[PDB]
């Protein structure tokens, strides 16, 4: 589900946004964002803080 | 800066074109002198479909 909603969202949502006579699009899904998920106790180990 | 960066040379655009959002390169012509611009636009559409 998240390959499909980027390439919908960087390939195909911001060309039938700008269509004539689209107004609101609404993707169901999200763009890829670079997610860095943050271990709390390797955090402490390393004396670290987001 | 010697003491913490290095020098390169590489080669890069000096100018960027985007057409609808996406990269793009503009190419202008002109059909010959006897040829309508119909179908020259129509032989730059085959010739861009390879």
């Amino acid at each position: 589900q998240e390959d499909i909603s980027d390439y919908v969202a960087a390939n195909m949502k911001d060309a039938i946004s700008r269509t004539s006579g689209v107004g609101d699009v609404q993707l169901f899904g999200s763009q890829y964002a670079m997610r860095i998920w943050m271990n709390p106790n390797e955090l402490n180990k390393f004396q670290l803080t987001p | 800066f010697s003491a913490f960066s290095s020098s390169r040379w590489e080669y890069g655009s000096p100018r960027l074109e985007r057409y609808n959002g996406l990269p793009s390169m503009e190419i202008l012509g002109q059909a010959a002198p006897g040829k309508s611009t119909g179908e020259a636009m129509e032989l730059m559409e085959q010739l861009a479909s390879k």
